[PDB]
C-alpha cells in the first residue's frame, strides 16, 4: 500500500553541524499538493506541521525556531528531508517522520550528537 | 492518522505557548 522509507535509521552528527534526515513516500506522476500532509518530531518537541499543501510554524518547539526546516524542492520527488542546523546536544534523540500521501505512514530515526 | 497527529501537535502546542 502506501510505505514510507528511511535511508539510513541511525545518524551519527558532530556538534555544531548541520544534518539532513530523509524520509522516501511513493510518487506515482506529479505531485498532489493537497494530498500531502508531513509531521516531522523528535521526543515531546513538535519540530515541523506541514499538511494540505501548507506549512505552520507557530506549532514548532521553540527550540528549533528559525533552526529547523522541512526541504520542500525534494518533495515533488518523494523525500521529506528534515534539516537542523547548528545542531545542539539536546537535538540528540528519536526521531519521527509521519507522511499522509493518500495513505500514511511513519518511521522512527535516531540522531546521535558527540561534541568535538 | 493525520487527524491523531494533529491533535497530537495541537495539543503540545497548547502547553508549550
Ligand atoms: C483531536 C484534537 O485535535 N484535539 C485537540 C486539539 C487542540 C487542542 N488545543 C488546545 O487545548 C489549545 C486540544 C485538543
Amino acid at each position: 500500500a502506501f510505505t514510507v522509507t528511511v535511508p539510513k535509521d541511525l545518524y551519527v552528527v558532530e556538534y555544531g553541524s548541520n544534518m539532513t534526515i530523509e524520509c522516501k513516500f511513493p510518487v506515482e506522476k506529479q505531485l498532489d499538493l493537497a494530498a500531502l500532509i508531513v509531521y516531522w518530531e523528535m521526543e515531546d518537541k513538535n519540530i515541523i506541521q506541514f499538511v494540505h499543501g501548507e506549512e505552520d510554524l507557530k506549532v514548532q518547539h521553540s527550540s528549533y525556531r528559525q533552526r529547523a526546516r522541512l526541504l520542500k524542492d525534494q518533495l515533488s520527488l518523494g523525500n521529506a528531508a528534515l534539516q537542523i542546523t547548528d545542531v545542539k546536544l539536546q537535538d540528540a534523540g528519536v526521531y519521527r517522520c509521519m507522511i499522509s500521501y493518500g495513505g500514511a505512514d511513519y518511521k522512527r530515526i535516531t540522531v546521535k550528537v558527540n561534541a568535538p | 492518522d493525520p487527524a491523531l497527529w494533529q491533535c497530537v501537535f495541537a495539543a503540545r502546542y497548547c502547553y508549550e505557548e
